[PDB]
């Protein structure tokens, strides 16, 4: 058992210029950073050091099939970010690991991927 | 006008004045004049008017039928009308083909393919080896190119697709029911 499989064609589908979902946007304050990245540790090697990079910075996770949904344990109304991150082979040894917010705030957002990153900075790749 | 708009497409009268609100704000951010200019274009997808990307360039493209380097309001509602829940799915894989083809050609080529899967990395920020996009590229071509012959036409595509029907998933904006309470 794998993550899912991610072609060419199903990858471009990515592409923030081809989903025109932004255009029916009411409230847009900020500009979408890229919340993306690859790597080359097995599957559920970067599932468990996802789960306890979440875990130390006060996340609640679930997972289930390479699709992980964090949590937010804060307090405070605008660390009460939820999040969902899910796995796709898009080659034979290269997984893409997708990061997007389910909920909360964008700059609250970009300040919880920015500090994940740098804790995972050794499963990322080149 | 609406009622012409509201009769060649999918949408009703109700929708298409619905949707002269929206053109309202995405036409007059720079210039305005009831006209959406490429880069009236790049800030409603990008929030960032100088952004160039080509997958935007491509829809931009598809949506200026008049070839005028503009879309009007009447080419916006013809071509929403695609992205509409109820368009009939055959029109939806014919207008990603038209994407895809990157430079009118007739076929989706290999090295569009390619320039695709290429920008996508750029603008994901990912960086990967010549030899690695060549082992992603080769996989979903050779695999859509049924016939063989080194390149793609429309009915391998149309294939291709009802063989994962997620590949036109942005094909379809599921609110384009909900534009009226918007
Ligand atoms: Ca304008
Ligand atoms: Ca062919």
């Amino acid at each position: 058992e794998g993550p899912l499989m991610m072609n060419a064609f199903e990858m471009i589908t990515l592409s923030q210029g081809l989903n025109l979902s932004a255009l029916f946007d009411r409230r847009q304050d900020f500009v979408k950073r890229q919340t993306r990245f690859v790597s080359r540790r097995e599957p559920s090697e970067i599932i468990a050091n996802i789960e306890a990079v979440a875990n130390s910075m006060g996340f609640k996770s679930h997972t289930r099939n390479f699709k992980t949904r964090l949590e937010g344990l804060s307090s405070i109304k605008a660390g009460q970010l939820a999040v969902v991150i899910e796995i796709y082979e898009v080659a034979p040894s290269l997984f893409m690991v997708d990061v997007r917010k389910a909920a909360g705030e964008t700059l609250e957002y970009h300040k919880f991927y920015k500090k994940l990153c740098s804790k995972l900075e050794n499963i990322i790749w080149r | 006008d609406p009622e012409l708009l509201a009769s060649v497409t999918p949408f009703t009268v109700e929708e298409v004045e619905a949707l002269y609100e929206l053109f309202k704000k995405l036409s007059s951010s720079i210039i305005d004049d009831g006209l959406i200019h490429k880069e009236e274009f790049q800030l409603a997808l990008f929030r960032n008017r100088n952004r160039r990307n080509l997958f935007a360039d491509r829809i931009f493209d598809v949506f200026d039928v008049k070839r005028n380097g503009v879309i009007e309001f009447g080419e916006f509602v013809r071509s929403l009308g695609v992205f509409h829940p109820s368009a009939p799915v055959h029109e939806k894989v014919k207008f990603a083909f038209k994407l895809y083809d990157l430079r009118q050609t007739g076929f989706i080529e290999r090295e569009e393919l390619k320039e695709m899967v290429v920008a996508l990395l750029h603008e994901s920020e990912l960086v990967l080896s010549e030899d690695m996009i060549e082992v992603m590229v080769d996989k979903a071509f050779v695999q859509a190119d049924r016939k063989n012959d080194g390149k793609i036409d429309i009915d391998e595509w149309k294939d291709f697709v009802s063989l994962n029907p997620s590949l036109i998933k942005n094909m379809t904006l599921p609110y384009l029911k909900d534009i009226n309470r918007t």
